[PDB]
C-alpha cells in the first residue's frame, strides 16, 4: 500500500528499460529504443511482510536523451545503477552515474548491477568490480536476458527499505478463474514463430 | 492540453501554472505524470529559459520549480557561460550568491531545503570552474570569513569547499582540458592552507555536529591530493582516532578518513611517522572495543539483524582494517608491545569473515590473499598469524561455494536436482577461495589435514551429517590438490575416499546418494596424480563412472561425463599403454563397448565421451596404431553414414534421417577437436561424401523456402537442414584451424570446399545464408591464404558485395554475418591483400565504404575490426612504394579516412573506440609529415603548384573542422591542428590533445593556448 | 490459494502470449506450470508462476472449448486461444503459446490437457 520511488540510471545500452519490463510483463525486449528522458512504471512485488510497490524511473542514458537528468532523482528513496559487463566504458562511467545520484538522495540504499552476463566474451571481469565496496552499494552480475539474479536488485531494496532482513518473496494467492473471428487472429498466431527456438526452454 | 503554457515566452511566464506542471510530475501518475515530463523537457531544453531563472527562484514556493530552474543554469554556466555579455555573467554570479546566504540564514528552510541548497552550491561550484580565481580572487577569503558569522553558513561552506574539491581533482578528467585543470588543481593547492585552518579550527572547537560532519566529509576529499605534512605533522590524526570515534553520527565519515590516510605510500625512513601511522590505528582500535564491540563480538549475528548503520559501518570497519593492514602491518610485527595491536586487528577480521555477505566475503578473501602470500616468502613472519591462519583455515572450510563441476543442488522443495543455469557468478569466487586456502595449506599442511580428517570424521558418525556440510568439506578437500606430498596424498586421498565410500553405503535416499556422488566424483577428478599412480583405482573409477552414465538421474548422469573426460584430460597416457596384469590397452576397452556404455547419455552426452577418447587416441603416436583406433572409434559413426550415403543417394526429407545426420557430423567434430591433425584419416573418409550432402542439403533448403516462403527457415525440418550444413562447416573449420600438413588442405580439401559452399551461400536469398560459411573461410583464408591467391579472389566475389547489402541498411540485421564479415576482411587484408589489388574500381570502393562502415559501430566487435582494417590497408598501401595504385588511393581515399576517423572521434557515439581512432588518425597526419605520400592530394586548381601536402592538409582539416563545429574560434582550430600535428609521432600526447579538443567542442569560448600544454 | 486443490500435472515451461498489433510473440513468465483440480468443483486450472518472484503468469480454466494447435517454428510448443485469463486480474482474453524443454513433455502436456478437458466436461 506504502510506495517506494526508484530511480534507475546508467549509460545507454546496458538493459535499464528491459530489465525493467521483464519485471512488469516477463518480456524481454530485443530491441533497443533508446529511453527519452524518464519512464515511470508501478512495480508491485508480494512479499511476507505485505506487498511492496516500487514506482520505477527508468531514465536515460544517452546525453542528448538525458531529459532533466539529476531532476529526476528527487524524492528517490532508492536506486540502481547499471553497467554492461561486455562494455568497460560503462563501467569506467558509473562513478559518474554514482556521483551524479547521492548528490541529491545522500542516504539511500542502492544496488549497483552488471547486466549481460549471459554473454560469454565478458570484459569486466568480476576481480575489476570493486567500485561498491568503498560505496556502501549492493552488487550483483545479472542478465535480463537469463534471468540470472534479475530478481536480487528488488528483494535486497525491499529488505533495506521495510527494515526486515527476513523479507522473503511470498505467492501471490491464485483466485478461482471465471467459468467468434479469432480464426484469423489464430492463424497469424500459429504461423508468427515464437521466438528463440534454440534455448533450453 | 493548458500545461503547454509554459512554452510559450511572447507571454510572460506563469509561475503559478509551473508549479503544477512540476507537481503533476514528481507527485503525478499515468498520462498526467508523462504529459508534464515531455512539457518540462521542453521548457527546459529551450535556449532563452534561463532568462527566467532569477524570475522562477523568487516568486516560486515549490522548490522542486527552482531545482530544475537551477538546472537550467548550470546548463548554460557549463556550455555558453563565455557567449554571455560580461553583465549576464556578474547578474548570475549574484543571485546564485545571494541565493545561497539568503536560504542559509532561514533556519527554517535551512533544515528543509537540503536538496535545492546542494544543488544551488554546485551551481556556483560550476561559476568558480568559469570565474575562479583570475576573475574572483577574494572568494576563499570571503568564504572563510563569512563562515564565523553563522553556524549554517559556515556549514554550508564546508559543502561548497567539498563540491569545488571534487569537481577539480576527482572529476576534472574528463571534463576540462588538461591546461585548465592544472590551473584550477594549482589554484586551489595554492590556498588551501587557509582552507585547512578553517577546517582544524571547526573540528577541534566542536560546533553543530552537522557542522562536524560537513566539515569531515570535505576532508575526505582534500586526502585524496593533499600533501603528507597537513596530516602528520597536526595533531588531526589523533581528532579523528579518538575524538570523533567516539560519536556514531561521525563514526562513519572519520572510518572513511582515516581509510584514505592509511592508503598512503609513507617516507619509509623517518621513525616519527611511523609512530604517527601506529597510534592512530592503536586509538582506532581502542575506541572499537570500548564504543562498539569487543573482539570476541559475534558480528555474523550483528550483520544479519541489520540496525540502523551496524551493516554499513562493518563494511567500513573491513575496508579500513584491511587498507591499513596491507600497507603498514610490518609496523606492528617486530615491535613485541605491538604485537597485541596486530593480532587483535586480524582478529577482528576473522570475525568479519563469518558475515554472511559474498561481496563483503570477496573484500576480505583479498586481503587474506594479501597476507598469506606474503607469508609464503617472507622470512620468520608465518609463525606470527600461527592462529589468525588456523581460523581461517575453518572460515575458508565452511564456506567454500560450490565449484563449476558440481552440477547438483538443492531445490525450494528439499530435492537433490540438476542445476538449471551455470552459477557464472562464483566462479571467480571459487577460484579465490582456493588460492588463499591452496597457501594455508602450504603453511602448515598438518593442521589442513587434521582439521578435514576430524570434520570427515564426524560426517561418518552423523555427528554433524548435512548436505552443507559435506559439500564444503568435499570441494575443500579437492580445491587443495597438489599441495601435499605423494605420500601423505596417498595416505589423505586413501582415507577420504574410503569415507566417502562407506558414506554413500551407509544413507538411504535418492538425495542422500546423489549429493555423495557428486562430492566423490569431484574429489576424485581433482586428484590425477593419485589416479596415475593406482591404475587399479583408475580403472574402478572410470568403470564406475560408465556405471552413473546409466543413473535416471540427469545431474550424476551429467556429471559422470565431464568427470571422465576431466579424468582423461590429464591421465590419457595410461589409457594407450597396456598397464601391468591387462590384455589390452584400456582404450580398447572402452571402444569395444562404446555402444551400451553411452545408450541412456544424451547426443552431446555422447560427443563428450568421443571427444574423450580422441584425447586418448592422440597419445599414440604410431600412426598405424593411431589410425586404427581411430577407424575403430568411429566404427558406429561411419556405419550409420555409409548407411545415410546410399540412401541420400535417392533423393533426407525425414526429420529423424535428418536428426542421425546430424549427430554423425557432430560425433566428427567432437574427434576432430581433440585430435587435431591426427583427425585427417577419418576427416578422407566421408570428406567427398560429406559435401556431396552440403549440396543435397542445400537444394532442400532452396526448394523449402521457395515453396512455403522465407517462414520455412524457422521450421524444425529447415533449422535441421541448417544444422547439417552448419556442422560440416564447423567440422572443416575446425581440421583447417589445426592441420599441420598444408598441401593436402589446399590440394585435397580446399578446392573441393570453395565449389561446394561458395556459390550456394552467393545465390541463396539473404535470410538463408549461413554466417558459419563467413567463419570457415576465415580459417581457410588464415592458414593457406598465401597458398591460393585465387582461392581468396574467388572468396571475395562470392561474399564480399552480397553480404555488404545484407549489413549496409542499419546496425542491427543479421548480426552474426556482421561479425563474421568484418574478420574475413580483416584476415584478408592481412594474409593477402593482393586480392584487393584485383578489386575492379567499383568493388575497392565498397571495400571502403565498408571499414568506414564499420567504424560507425557501437559494437565492439565490429568496431575493433573496422579500424584494425584501416590502419593495416594504410599499412598496405604504404609498403607499395611510389606506384600508380599507391598513389591514386591517397588522392581518391585518404581525406575520406581522416574525415571519417574524425567524424567517430568527435560525435560522442564511440567513446569505446577514441584509443585506435586516435591511432588510426596519427598514422594518417604522419604520412604527410613524413612526405610518405609523392603526388598532391588536392587539385590542380584549388592550390598554388609546388604546396606541400601539409600545407594543404591544415587548410582542408582547419575549413572541415570550421564547418562541423562552427562555434569554435579560428584560432581555435588552428592552435588545436598546429599542436596535433606536432604531435603525430607521441601517441601519449597526441590522444591528450584530442581529448581536449573534444572538451572544447562541449562549450563555447575554449582558449586556444590549452593546446600548448605539452610544449 | 492452492491448498484445496490435487496437482495432476506439473512441467517446466515458458509462456508466450500474442502481440496483434505488434504482429510478435512476447514471453510472459517462466516456471512449473501445474494443472490444479479443485476438490470442492472438480474443475481443472492451468496455474503457472514465475521462478523466483512466484508471479503469477497464467491462470485460467482448461475449458472444453480450447484447442492445442502447432506452431509453425516449433515441435515442442503449443498454440491456443484463451478467452478469461485472471493472472493479471481483470480477465482478459489472450492468444497463448507454451513451450517446453522437449517434444515428449510437449506432447504430455496434450495427453494431459485433454484428460483436464474432459474432468472439466463433468
Ligand atoms: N544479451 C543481453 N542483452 C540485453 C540484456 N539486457 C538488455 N539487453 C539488450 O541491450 C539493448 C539495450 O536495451 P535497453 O533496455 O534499451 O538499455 P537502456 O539502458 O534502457 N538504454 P537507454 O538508457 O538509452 O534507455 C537491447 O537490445 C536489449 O535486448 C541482457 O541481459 N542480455
Ligand atoms: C555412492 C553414490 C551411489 O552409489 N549412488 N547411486 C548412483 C548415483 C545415483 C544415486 C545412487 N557411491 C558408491 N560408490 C561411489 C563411487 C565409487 C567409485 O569407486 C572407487 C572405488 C573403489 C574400490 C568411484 C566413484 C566416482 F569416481 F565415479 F565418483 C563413485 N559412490
Ligand atoms: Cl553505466
Ligand atoms: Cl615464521
Ligand atoms: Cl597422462
Ligand atoms: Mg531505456
Amino acid at each position: 500500500q506504502v510506495q517506494f520511488k526508484l530511480v534507475l540510471v546508467g549509460d545507454g545500452g546496458t538493459g535499464k528499460t528491459t530489465f525493467v519490463k521483464r519485471h512488469l510483463t516477463g518480456e524481454f525486449e530485443k530491441k533497443y529504443v533508446a529511453t527519452l528522458g524518464v519512464e515511470v512504471h508501478p512495480l508491485v512485488f508480494h512479499t511476507n511482510r505485505g506487498p511492496i510497490k516500487f514506482n520505477v524511473w527508468d531514465t536515460a542514458g544517452q546525453e542528448k536523451f538525458g531529459g532533466l537528468r539529476d531532476g529526476y532523482y528527487i524524492q528517490a528513496q532508492c536506486a540502481i545503477i547499471m553497467f554492461d559487463v561486455t562494455s568497460r566504458v560503462t563501467y569506467k562511467n558509473v562513478p559518474n552515474w554514482h556521483r551524479d545520484l547521492v548528490r541529491v538522495c545522500e542516504n539511500i540504499p542502492i544496488v549497483l548491477c552488471g547486466n549481460k552476463v549471459d554473454i560469454k566474451d565478458r570484459k569486466v571481469k568480476a576481480k575489476s568490480i570493486v567500485f561498491h565496496r568503498k560505496k556502501n552499494l549492493q552488487y550483483y552480475d545479472i542478465s535480463a536476458k537469463s534471468n540470472y539474479n534479475f530478481e536480487k536488485p528488488f528483494l535486497w531494496l525491499a529488505r533495506k527499505l521495510i527494515g526486515d532482513p527476513n523479507l522473503e518473496f511470498v505467492a501471490m494467492p491464485a483466485l478461482a478463474p471465471p467459468e467468434a473471428q479469432y480464426e484469423h487472429d489464430l492463424e497469424v498466431a500459429q504461423t508468427t514463430a515464437l521466438p528463440d527456438e534454440d534455448d533450453d526452454l | 492540453g493548458s500545461m503547454e503554457g509554459i512554452l510559450d515566452f511572447s507571454n510572460d511566464l506563469d509561475i503559478a501554472l509551473l508549479d503544477q506542471v512540476v507537481s503533476t510530475f514528481y507527485q503525478g501518475s499515468g498520462v498526467q505524470q508523462k504529459q508534464a515530463q515531455e512539457i518540462l523537457t521542453k521548457f527546459q531544453d529551450n535556449p532563452d529559459a534561463w532568462q527566467k531563472a532569477d524570475q522562477i527562484l523568487q516568486f516560486s514556493t515549490n522548490p522542486q520549480s527552482k531545482f530544475i530552474a537551477l538546472s537550467i543554469l548550470d546548463k548554460l554556466i557549463t556550455r555558453k557561460w563565455k557567449l554571455l555579455p560580461n553583465d549576464h555573467r556578474i547578474g548570475i554570479r549574484n543571485f546564485v550568491v545571494g541565493m545561497i546566504i539568503s536560504m542559509c540564514q532561514d533556519d527554517e528552510v535551512f533544515k528543509t531545503q537540503k536538496n535545492l541548497i546542494n544543488k544551488s552550491d554546485l551551481t556556483l561550484v560550476q561559476i568558480l570552474k568559469q570565474e575562479w580565481p583570475q576573475n574572483w580572487p577574494e572568494f576563499i577569503p570571503e568564504l572563510i570569513g563569512s563562515s564565523s558569522s553563522s553556524v549554517n553558513v559556515c556549514e554550508n561552506n564546508m559543502i561548497v569547499l567539498k563540491l569545488l574539491s571534487e569537481e577539480v581533482f576527482d572529476f576534472s578528467a574528463e571534463q576540462m582540458t588538461q591546461a585548465k585543470a592544472l590551473h584550477l588543481k594549482n589554484s586551489m593547492s595554492k590556498e588551501f592552507e587557509q582552507i585547512f585552518k578553517l577546517c582544524f579550527q571547526v573540528l577541534e572547537q566542536g560546533s553543530s555536529s552537522s557542522l562536524i560532519v560537513a566539515t569531515l566529509e570535505s576532508l575526505l576529499r582534500y586526502l585524496h591530493w593533499i600533501p603528507y605534512r597537513y596530516i602528520y605533522e597536526t595533531n588531526i590524526l589523533e581528532l579523528l582516532s579518538t575524538k570523533f570515534m567516539t560519536s556514531p553520527d561521525t563514526r562513519a565519515i572519520t572510518l572513511k578518513c582515516l581509510t584514505e590516510v592509511s592508503n598512503l605510500k609513507i617516507p619509509q625512513d623517518n621513525d616519527l611517522i611511523k609512530r604517527q601511522t601506529v597510534l592512530f590505528f592503536q586509538n582506532t582500535l581502542q575506541q572499537i572495543a570500548t564504543s562498539v564491540m569487543p573482539v570476541t563480538a559475534d558480528l555474523k549475528a550483528t550483520y544479519a539483524n541489520a540496525n540502523g548503520n551496524d551493516q554499513s559501518f562493518l563494511q567500513d570497519l573491513a575496508m579500513f582494517l584491511t587498507t591499513y593492514l596491507a600497507r603498514n602491518r610490518a609496523l606492528l610485527e617486530s615491535d613485541e608491545s605491538l604485537r597485541e595491536l596486530l593480532l587483535n586487528a586480524h582478529q577482528y577480521l576473522i570475525q568479519l569473515s563469518k558475515i554472511e555477505e559474498r561481496e563483503l566475503f570477496k573484500t576480505t578473501l583479498d586481503y587474506w590473499h594479501n597476507l598469506v602470500a606474503d607469508l609464503f616468502y617472507e622470512p620468520l613472519k608465518k609463525h606470527i598469524y600461527e592462529e589468525i591462519c588456523s581460523q581461517l583455515r575453518l572460515v575458508i572450510i565452511e564456506n567454500m561455494v560450490r565449484p563449476e563441476e558440481v552440477l547438483v543442488v538443492e531445490n525450494d522443495e528439499g530435492e537433490i536436482v540438476r542445476e538449471f543455469v551455470k552459477e557464472s557468478d562464483t566462479i571467480q569466487l571459487y577460484k579465490s577461495e582456493r588460492e588463499v586456502l591452496v597457501y594455508l595449506t602450504h603453511l602448515n599442511v598438518i593442521d589442513t589435514e587434521e582439521i578435514m580428517i576430524s570434520k570427515l570424521a564426524r560426517q561418518i558418525d552423523g555427528s554433524e551429517w548435512s548436505w552443507h556440510n559435506i559439500n564444503t568439506l568435499s570441494w575443500a578437500i579437492g580445491s587443495i590438490s597438489g599441495t601435499m606430498s605423494e605420500d601423505t596424498e596417498k595416505r589423505f586421498v586413501v582415507t577420504v575416499i574410503k569415507d566417502l565410500l562407506d558414506l554413500c553405503v551407509k544413507k538411504r535416499g535418492k538425495d542422500n546418494k546423489a549429493v555423495v556422488a557428486s562430492d566423490i566424483m569431484y574429489v576424485v577428478g581433482q586428484y590425477p596424480r593419485f589416479l596415475k599412480a593406482h591404475w587399479n583405482f583408475l580403472r574402478t573409477v572410470i568403470l564406475k563412472l560408465f556405471e552413473f552414465m546409466h543413473e535416471t538421474h540427469e545431474g550424476v548422469q551429467d556429471m559422470a561425463c565431464d568427470t571422465f573426460i576431466k579424468i582423461v584430460q590429464k591421465c590419457k597416457y595410461h589409457f594407450v599403454i597396456q598397464q601391468p596384469r591387462e590384455s589390452e590397452p584400456f582404450i580398447q576397452t572402452i571402444i569395444r563397448d562404446i555402444q551400451k556404455t553411452t545408450a541412456d547419455l544424451q547426443p552431446q552426452q555422447v560427443h563428450t565421451f568421443y571427444k574423450a577418447c580422441g584425447i586418448i587416441i592422440s597419445e599414440e603416436r604410431s600412426v598405424a596404431e593411431r589410425n586404427r583406433l581411430l577407424s575403430d572409434l568411429m566404427q558406429l559413426p561411419n556405419m550409420a553414414w555409409d548407411t545415410i550415403v546410399e540412401q541420400s543417394t535417392a533423393n533426407l526429407l525425414d526429420s529423424e534421417t535428418v536428426k542421425i545426420i546430424a549427430n554423425i557430423i557432430k560425433t566428427n567434430v567432437a574427434v576432430c577437436t581433440s585430435m587435431g591433425a591426427d583427425f585427417y584419416p577419418q576427416l578422407g573418409h566421408i570428406y567427398y561424401n560429406m559435401l556431396q550432402l552440403y549440396r543435397a542439403v542445400s537444394s532442400m533448403i532452396s526448394a523449402q523456402v521457395a515453396a512455403e516462403g522465407l517462414i520455412a527457415t524457422k521450421t524444425p525440418k529447415v533449422r535441421g537442414l541448417r544444422t547439417i550444413k552448419k556442422e560440416i562447416l564447423k567440422l572443416v573449420e575446425t581440421y583447417i584451424s589445426k592441420a599441420r600438413n598444408l598441401d593436402d588442405v589446399v590440394k585435397v580439401l580446399v578446392e573441393p570446399l570453395l565449389n561446394a559452399v561458395l556459390e550456394d551461400y552467393m545465390n541463396n536469398v539473404p535470410d538463408a545464408r549461413d554466417a558459419e560459411v563467413l567463419n570457415c573461410m576465415t580459417t581457410v583464408v588464415e592458414k593457406v591464404g598465401h597458398m591460393i591467391p585465387q582461392g581468396v579472389i574467388l572468396i571475395l566475389q562470392s561474399v564480399f558485395e552480397c553480404t555488404l547489402d545484407m549489413i549496409n541498411k542499419d546496425f542491427t540485421e543479421y548480426p552474426e554475418h556482421r561479425v563474421e564479415f568484418y574478420k574475413l576482411l580483416k584476415v584478408i587484408n592481412e594474409k593477402s591483400f593482393a586480392a584487393f589489388l584485383e578489386l575492379p574500381p567499383a568493388a575497392f570502393k565498397l571495400f571502403v565504404d565498408a571499414i568506414c562502415w564499420a567504424f560507425k559501430h557501437n559494437n565492439r566487435d565490429v568496431e575493433v575490426n573496422g579500424l584494425q582494417i584501416a590502419l593495416d590497408l594504410v599499412k598496405n598501401i604504404e609498403r607499395m612504394g611510389n606506384v600508380p595504385f599507391a598513389n591514386e588511393f591517397h588522392k581518391n581515399y585518404f581525406f575520406i579516412f581522416v574525415s571519417e576517423t574524425f567524424f567517430v572521434l568527435t560525435d560522442s557515439d564511440h567513446k569505446s573506440g577514441f584509443s585506435k581512432q586516435a591511432l588510426l588518425l596519427m598514422k594518417l597526419i604522419s604520412l604527410v609529415y613524413d612526405n610518405k605520400i609523392s603526388v598532391p592530394l588536392y587539385q590542380e586548381a584549388e592550390v598554388p603548384q609546388g604546396t606541400s601536402n601539409q600545407v594543404y592538409l591544415s587548410q582542408y582539416l582547419a575549413n572541415m573542422l570550421s564547418n562541423a563545429f562552427p562555434h569554435l574560434t579560428s584560432e581555435q582550430i588552428a592552435s588545436f591542428l598546429s599542436a596535433l600535428t606536432k604531435q603525430c609521432k607521441d601517441l601519449v600526447v597526441f590522444k591528450g590533445t584530442l581529448r581536449d579538443f573534444l572538451v572544447q567542442i562541449k562549450e563555447v569560448g575554449g582558449d586556444p593556448t590549452d593546446y600548448l600544454f605539452a610544449e | 490459494m492452492e491448498e484445496d486443490e490435487e496437482v495432476l500435472y506439473k512441467v517446466r515451461a515458458k509462456l508466450f502470449r500474442f502481440d496483434a498489433d505488434a504482429k510478435e510473440w512476447k514471453e510472459r513468465g517462466t516456471g512449473d506450470c501445474k494443472f490444479l483440480k479443485n476438490k470442492k468443483t472438480n474443475k481443472v486450472r492451468i496455474l503457472m508462476r514465475r521462478d523466483k518472484t512466484l508471479k503469477i503468469c497464467a491462470n485460467h480454466i482448461i475449458a472444453p472449448e480450447y484447442t492445442l494447435k502447432p506452431n509453425v517454428g516449433s515441435d515442442r510448443s503449443w498454440v491456443y486461444a484463451c478467452t478469461a485469463d485472471i493472472a493479471e486480474g481483470e480477465a482478459e482474453a489472450f492468444t497463448f503459446a507454451i513451450r517446453f524443454g522437449s517434444k515428449e513433455n510437449a506432447d504430455k502436456f496434450k495427453e494431459e490437457f485433454e484428460k483436464a478437458q474432459e474432468i472439466n466436461k463433468k
